[PDB]
């Protein structure tokens, strides 16, 4: 049926983050707070585009952009966030009601040295209007012409031309 | 008298005790030091997972922080 043409290797080595799960979900807010501009629409490309091919350009960006957020919490209160990452992985279900006092002292390291405020409850959960260069496809599903329907019904009723005529049956 | 239930009932107190302390304690010891992740979603075990793949040293229970990223 074709080809299944895909991206070579060479796009795909982007800087990946090296960090765990604890040390995403420590931050997770902030990060969510302060890198949506390339998280969103690229999370449109993956929705409008219905394709990963097609959006490894945006792919890269966001963990390119990634990187900009953690190593500038390397440059400031690192210390305050090894702390609470370290105590959030002891909890199985890495739960932040057990961490409250480590969560307090990255909130208020990060609220000064660099102005990240803590995004309030429903805030993350919320539809954004991202900005966009790229047009939407014409057809994501790449679908093909459409059959044209068979030909409408229509004209006045006209009586039964000699009534039923089935067999001798008359009027 | 009555306190020489207390005795034998003991054994139950330790019998019914060391499981938990088994299992509590092999827990921090098979994953190291951390209790065991649980993933009862889908999501979760894509964590844990990504956390084996990350470790270099192929484990989920080894995590790293910032002094990877450069």
């Amino acid at each position: 049926p074709g080809i299944v043409e895909l991206p070579t290797l060479e796009d795909l080595k982007v800087q990946e983050v090296k960090v765990s799960s604890s040390v995403l979900k420590a931050a997770a807010h902030h990060y969510g707070a302060q890198c949506d501009k390339p998280n969103k629409e690229f999370m449109l490309c993956r929705w409008e585009e219905k394709d990963p091919r097609r959006c490894l350009e945006e792919g890269k960006l966001v963990n390119q952009c990634a990187l900009d957020f953690f190593r500038q919490i390397k440059r400031h209160c690192a210390e305050p966030f090894t702390e609470y990452w370290t105590c959030i992985d002891y909890s199985g279900l890495q739960l932040f009601r057990h961490c409250r006092k480590q969560q307090a002292k990255f909130d208020e390291c990060v609220l000064d040295k660099l102005g990240w405020v803590r995004p309030d409850l429903g805030e993350l959960s919320k539809v954004t209007k991202v900005k966009t260069d790229r047009p939407l496809p014409e057809n994501p599903y790449h679908s093909r012409a459409r059959p044209e329907p068979n030909p409408e019904a229509e004209g006045d009723l006209k009586p039964a031309k000699h009534g039923s005529r089935l067999f001798f049956w008359t009027m | 008298m009555w306190f020489e239930i207390l005795p034998g009932i003991a054994v139950m107190a330790a019998c019914l005790f060391i499981p938990g302390m088994a299992t509590a304690h092999i827990h921090k010891f098979t994953n190291g030091g951390k209790e065991k992740r649980v993933a009862h979603f889908s999501y979760q075990w894509n964590l844990m997972e990504r956390d084996r793949c990350i470790s270099g040293v192929n484990r989920y229970h080894v995590t790293k922080g910032l002094e990877n990223i450069d």
